[PDB]
RNA sequence: UAAGGUGAUAUGAACCGUUAUAACCGGCGAUUUCCGAAUGGGGAAACCCAGUGUGUUUCGACACACUAUCAUUAACUGAAUCCAUAGGUUAAUGAGGCGAACCGGGGGAACUGAAACAUCUAAGUACCCCGAGGAAAAGAAAUCAACCGAGAUUCCCCCAG
RNA sequence: AGGGUGACAGCCCCGUACACAAAAAUGCACAUGCUGUGAGCUCGAUGAGUAGGGCGGGACACGUGGUAUCCUGUCUGAAUA
RNA sequence: UUUUGUAUAAUGGGUCAGCGACUUAUAUUCUGUAGCAAGGUUAACCGAAUAGGGGAGCCGAAGGGAAACCGAGUCUUAACUGGGCGUUAAGUUGCAGGGUAUAGACCCGAAACCCGGUGAUCUAGCCAUGGGCAGGUUGAAGGUUGGGUAACACUAACUGGAGGACCGAACCGACUAAUGUUGAAAAAUUAGCGGAUGACUUGUGGCUGGGGGUGAAAGGCCAAUCAAACCGGGAGAUAGCU
RNA sequence: GUUUAUUAAAAACACAGCACUGUGCAAACACGAAAGUGGACGUAUACGGUGUGACGCCUGCCCGGUGCCGGAAGGUUAAUU
RNA sequence: UGAGCCUUGAUGUGUAGGAUAGGUGGGAGGCUUUGAAGUGUGGACGCCAGUCUGCAUGGAGCCGACCUUGAAAUACCACCCUUUAAUGUUUGAUGUUCUAACGUUGACCCGUAAUCCGGGUUGCGGACAGUGUCUGGUGGGUAGUUUGACUGGGGCGGUCU
RNA sequence: GCUUGACUGCGAGCGUGACGGCGCGAGCAGGUGCGAAAGCAGGUCAUAGUGAUCCGGUGGUUCUGAAUGGAAGGGCCAUC
RNA sequence: UAUGAAGAAGGCCUUCGGGUUGUAAAGUACUUUCAGCGGGGAGGAAGGGAGUAAAGUUAAUACCUUUGCUCAUUGACGUUA
RNA sequence: GCAUCCGUAGCUCAGCUGGAUAGAGUACUCGGCUCGAACCGAGCGGUCGGAGGUUCGAAUCCUCCCGGAUGCACCA
């Protein structure tokens, strides 16, 4: 009694998961519950163009996080006007919501959320690199500079 | 009556045998099941007077395929 | 078509006709009580008892018409239960029963024969049931042949006891 | 041909052989007019719980026999030009 | 007629008349007959049609061997001088007849089996609703009033009216005897007999159907029929018997 | 009291009583291919079956045979694989 | 919780012994920074003899191996057997708990003027019960039949070539 | 003492049975045994010691093989 | 965390027999707090704004202001509890 | 007609579970003690159903039989 799963029963699967499971189970449980559908040919076929549509929205998003990603990796230094360090020490610390609107004036947009300042919270004056997680794996990098203000 | 209402299948009658071939009358009948099927489209439970072969043919052929030939075949489910 | 004629037992009476409305024959209509599928309900068949509506009046009634069930279709309404569905009320069609054999199908004996008797025979006969027609059924090769070929089905004579 | 006529009728009678007849209804067949009905060509498609199998029976002349073929009550179950 | 044997006192027949039993179909063998003859003959069917056509087939002229095969030979066997079966010998088609076979198979006759129906107006049981049981006895429990007990118990009297109680008509049964036995009557009558308020009896309806019913049980009863009703059908069952 | 209507009315049948046994109620059982009905609109102080047959005194011994009941380890054993 | 199988490891005394040589071979090879032997008991099993070996231990050693042994050795590699310890797998065996099939001759609602039926709600039961096919047992409960002949009648007795 | 004639294929002609059948048989062919040979041996002095057909089993066999090649199955032989 | 004694060795003492560390370890089962990492996810949030419609408020209920509503709202901590 | 299994002091059985060599209870003798009961321990009482195989070795494994049993089949 192949059935394609709706959701995710006990160990049969997941959603979108044809598996060879007796009768009675699917004949009054499953299926009158709505927790799957008979494998036939239009239902499994319809399944499998949402399984590949899925997948092309996985495509899509992490094809344009690769484009966000170049955009700014490639160089695209920018710097901020932080009030005159004087000797050094900087007299305010630099924070993801600044350092968002930096690049961001740049054109490439980047909310402070994706921002991960790596190892400490841009306190130093003057070059210092940075990072953004562009997507949830893909690792970009950035140098930002302080001048004067 | 002991019909089935999907395939049709009716008693029909044979002969018991024997270590002799002694041969008596007797009747064969269908393996009849009354069944609460779930119909998807109305979202209804139909109850039906099937044989086991019928319960079968009903996992192929689709509940909403097999009661379309009983309305045609007009056996009133 | 007609000079005769009112059926028979079966006379008689009283009459009708004779050149074409006597009678007789045929075609087409009209009428067609009651019972009977019987169908408004019931019932011990030829009987009993209504309802509705139209129209009559002498105010006592009266005369027609309709009102079975089932199947199918379409409307309207209509539960538990919100929609629905079941169900319900109308309206259209159709079916009901009878009838000889033949036909198809669903069931299906025993006596008997075997010199008994179980397998077998009788016999898919008798019989019962369902359905149909003037015929029915079958029927246009997933057939046969045998290395050559034939080309649906049905029926007859052989093949052949 | 037959039948009838007071006993056995070719020529007595009814008929028979032949030759004819329908206002109306209707059968059959041909033609024809309407109402449906689709012909031809190309490219496709090619009947699945089915065939087959296990079990129990039945039908084939063929009684399970070494028994093909057909129908299936039961349990399974393909290929598909 | 049947028998070893019948005047037999074994069966049959009152008599007459009428009716009443060797047939029919197909196939096969044999005889007779006719035709043709190493050939004979067609069947269905066609057909103005008992003709003619149709030789599809059938039988015969070649057999031997399980068969393949061989062939006036062949088989048997390794092989037969052998032995078995064959080789000189006319058949075939009609008609008639004698037989056989399958059909009821000369006719009449079972007790039964099977199938489908009709019957509980009789009877058996049950169900519903009604009715009937003269008269005369016996006198339970209980009750009352006394006597007795602390109270009972117990006892007496008087009331009471219990019972598959008693005697006995209707009613119901049917034990004995006589008659009757081609009856008044296919089960009764006469004189007696049992029960007779009950497990009683009865009217009118209803229900149970044949391998079934029903049965206070006898294989009883189920329409004068019961160890398997009646009617029709299978069916002209079968009958080494008369 | 009942019985062989139509040759047998009895010592036969029934009988109250007694005992065994089955039956927990969608009861056992019975009639029904089945549905269902009776049992019973009852519930073990009930119902069915069997034998005995008021009452009185009593109802002894045998479980080998045949049944029934209980047990389930082992032996044997069908369909199926 | 059985069990067929998954792979691994491991197990293997006649005696003689070289003895934890199961057998069967090839077998002077073996041996080898990959750590020479190797220490630390690593334990298990086993003769409790011995054996492999858990991670380190150190730094070149390491080993076929004659009397004997059937055989020549846990030197050696291949192939099987046994003993099998674990390993997945594939089938079952019970037990427990579910609900969703199925049951309900439980309650309630509706169809509905209804002790039928159907539907709904709920409770209980529940993968049982129940039913179908197949199959073992039982089965005068019900059928169809058999149950010989000769014979100083038959039966009994005796007899049957 | 030596041996397997308790031989294989056949069989003129007879006997005896209603039949099925049973019995006797010289001689012939091929191969044997015992005898030096003539010769004898196709079980036992003879007459009882037995069971038809169907069905199934075993061995053998160029007989058959349902389109063809096989095979199954059947036939024949031996035999249960 | 539990098992875990050959009471390991080693340490130290020693009446040289021992004891002591100490079931401590090793080993063998077991578990993963938090810290590692990853993925979710409250609460602090009330607000005003824009609209709406009505009401009060008027000469006109225009102006407002009060209701209700409608849409979109905002969290420094914070890669939050 | 096969298939399986069994055969061991006189007896009842372990089989010395399948080759590195026979055990018990009972039967019997003696003894222990003791009138017999009744108790105990020694001893005696088997070449392993028989005949072929295998190996250095089997009553034990292989072949063949004998006897016994249970199974099958089963319609000359
Ligand atoms: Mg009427
Ligand atoms: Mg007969
Ligand atoms: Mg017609
Ligand atoms: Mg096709
Ligand atoms: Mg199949
Ligand atoms: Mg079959
Ligand atoms: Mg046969
Ligand atoms: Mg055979
Ligand atoms: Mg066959
Ligand atoms: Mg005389
Ligand atoms: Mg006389
Ligand atoms: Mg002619
Ligand atoms: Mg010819
Ligand atoms: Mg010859
Ligand atoms: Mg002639
Ligand atoms: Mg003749
Ligand atoms: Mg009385
Ligand atoms: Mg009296
Ligand atoms: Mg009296
Ligand atoms: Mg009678
Ligand atoms: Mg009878
Ligand atoms: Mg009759
Ligand atoms: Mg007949
Ligand atoms: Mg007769
Ligand atoms: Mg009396
Ligand atoms: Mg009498
Ligand atoms: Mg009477
Ligand atoms: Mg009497
Ligand atoms: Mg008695
Ligand atoms: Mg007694
Ligand atoms: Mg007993
Ligand atoms: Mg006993
Ligand atoms: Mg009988
Ligand atoms: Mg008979
Ligand atoms: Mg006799
Ligand atoms: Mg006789
Ligand atoms: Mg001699
Ligand atoms: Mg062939
Ligand atoms: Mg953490």
């Amino acid at each position: 009694m192949q059935v394609i799963l709706l959701d995710k029963v006990a160990n049969l699967g997941s959603l979108g998961d044809q598996v060879n499971v007796k009768a009675g189970y699917a004949r009054n449980f499953l299926v009158p519950q709505g927790k799957a559908v008979p494998a036939t040919k239009k239902n499994i076929e319809f399944f499998e163009a949402r399984r590949a549509e899925l997948e092309a929205k996985l495509a899509e998003v992490l094809a344009a996080a690769n484009a966000r990603a170049e955009k700014i990796n490639a160089l695209e230094t920018v710097t901020i006007a932080s009030k005159a360090g004087d000797e050094g020490k900087l007299f305010g610390s630099i924070g993801t919501r600044d350092i968002a609107d930096a690049v961001t004036a740049a054109g490439v947009e980047v909310a402070k959320s994706e921002v991960r300042l790596p190892n400490g919270v841009l306190r130093t004056t003057g070059e210092h690199e940075v990072s953004f997680q562009v997507h949830s794996e893909v690792f970009a990098k950035v140098i930002v500079n302080v001048v004067a203000e | 009556s002991r019909v089935c209402q999907v395939t049709g299948k009716r008693p029909v009658t044979g002969n018991n045998r024997s270590h002799a071939l002694n041969a008596t009358k007797r009747r064969f009948l269908p393996n009849l099941h009354s069944h609460r099927f779930w119909v998807e489209s109305e979202k209804r439970f139909v109850t039906l007077r099937v044989s086991a072969k019928g319960m079968r043919v009903i996992d192929k052929k689709g509940i909403d395929t097999v009661l379309a030939e009983l309305r045609a075949r007009g056996e009133k489910y």
